[PDB]
């Protein structure tokens, strides 16, 4: 909350796109892993192609 | 009265999973289930403090 | 850059900066992380911009 | 049908400690419609919801901004 | 296509600093170009970078050569 102003964060790498860490601070896909709970795993986690 | 003082639904990356992970795993186990939910008189303990 | 003692140059460098720091983004950055950085070390901090 | 029992909180506050604020913010209740036994709850139900205004409103003044700027000519 | 939203930065440091050295090189700048929100924010970011000119200027001096001869000589 305090760091939206500072920050933003990119899953790009299959090591480096993690949906554990980006829903805390994007509050983007903490609503897309919301709806969808199976992309919580780090294997089938979307990312922007 | 019928009606409930709610507070505000706030969301988060996992959809009351956490919440009820904890009061339906880690409680029972290291407790025993020796707990017993109870009711607060909210007028009674702000008298009190 | 835009907090109190570092855009003085009359506070002195080695007093405390949570003290003194007024209501910013950078006071909630600092409460929530609780180190002591005095000010002269944020200085050439904000100068390395 | 029924409730929870009531708290002790033996001693009264009133008649010992008389320099406090929202003191003419108490003559303001009503007295007729209901007997004196009642009342007691009534009116120990109200100052402390006068008190936890003071305290909330003192909060919100103290974590309005919290430092000042102006201190900084001092 | 957009950037983040702004930091907090509460109040105004040129009315709250008026000893501040960098203060003759502020009004450099121009309101009747843009709105006055716009200005403010580049006001921001002009005073933040004269804020940083002014410690690395009191850094490169600093670093480069405070063990003197003449201060231990004396």
């Amino acid at each position: 909350a305090v760091t939206q102003c500072l920050f933003h964060a990119i899953p790009f790498h299959m090591f480096y796109g993690d949906p554990r860490v980006a829903a805390t601070m994007h509050q983007d896909v903490a609503t897309f892993v919301m709806r969808n709970p199976q992309q919580r795993a780090v294997e089938a986690f979307n990312r922007p192609e | 009265d019928f009606r409930l003082h709610l507070g505000p639904y706030v969301d988060e990356g996992h959809a009351d999973v956490l919440e009820k992970i904890f009061y339906y795993v880690f409680l029972p186990t290291c407790t025993n289930a020796h707990m017993c939910g109870l009711g607060v008189d909210f007028q009674h303990v702000a008298q009190t403090l | 850059a835009y907090n109190g003692p570092a855009f003085s140059h009359h506070f002195t460098r080695d007093e405390d900066i949570l003290d003194n720091l007024e209501n910013g983004t950078l006071r909630d950055l600092l409460e929530i992380s609780d180190l002591r950085p005095t000010v002269g070390m944020i200085r050439d901090l904000s100068a390395s911009f | 049908a029924r409730r929870l029992p009531k708290p002790t909180l033996q001693g009264r506050l009133e008649a010992d400690f008389p320099d406090s604020p929202l003191l003419p913010k108490f003559q303001e209740l009503n007295q007729n419609n209901l007997p004196n036994d009642v009342f007691r709850e009534a009116q120990r139900s109200y100052l402390v919801f006068l008190t936890s205004q003071f305290c909330y409103e003192e909060y919100v003044q103290r974590t309005f901004g919290v430092p000042r700027r102006q201190r900084a000519i001092d």
